[PDB]
């Protein structure tokens, strides 16, 4: 698992480019795969840079933290780009999750260097909503 | 609605 | 919802004192309602300084980030020095993930400020392990 500040930077960078992907480019897939008519979904980036729609995890309590579940049951309620937003504030903070998931043996100056990383990229929901 | 009960 | 990063970070305290206060002062309690039979129960911390140990929220997608789901699965399973510390980071993960939902709209400079702040205070693992 990552571990060092930089590790668990690539690790993030690599899922967050995932997930990108499915909110923008990739969205007319993303947003058909987010079935309401499916049990709940969630929205996952892999350390590969593949994002995937699936079940939650049946390994309870999972290792690393668990995205939102469920997205799908608001895809057809809400205009697509507030689902976008939503799905893309959830992830934002799944992504911030599993990076101090990784960095919890990471003491307090660490820490600040992980952060000070993580916000030097746009957020998902920065990107999603256009600011 | 834009939520359901969650799935069993 | 809180939208300030003073608001926020706020809120960000009073869950963390509920939780801390789980994990420490009230550890007996907490770990004895983390029975193993139960179905997958969770470890929340409110505003309002109070903490619970409860299911899940019925309704998906919920409106905040979720805890993590069935800590008490596993309590019977591992010593309790390393199920309480498996609770604490998963909390601390959760904290953190419910502040940065209510703070998605603040800027790049204004969510560092925010895990400034939330840097300041020892984390919930670092408590429960008594790291140095």
């Amino acid at each position: 698992s990552p571990r060092t500040v930089e590790e668990i930077f690539k690790d993030y960078s690599a899922r967050r480019a995932a997930l990108l992907r499915a909110l923008t480019k990739d969205v007319d897939d993303f947003y058909s795969q987010c079935d309401p008519e499916k049990e709940n979904l969630c929205l996952y980036g892999h350390p590969n840079e593949s994002w995937e729609v699936n079940l939650p995890a049946e390994e309870v309590p999972p290792e690393l933290p668990e995205p939102a579940l469920g997205i799908n049951f608001a895809r057809d309620g809400m205009q697509r780009k507030d689902w976008l937003s939503l799905v893309a504030v959830h992830s934002d903070c799944w992504l911030l999750s599993v990076s101090f998931y990784f960095g919890a043996r990471l003491n307090r100056n660490e820490r600040k260097r992980l952060f000070s990383l993580i916000n030097d990229l746009p957020t998902l929901f920065d990107v999603v909503t256009g600011r | 609605t834009t939520q359901r009960k969650r799935s069993a």
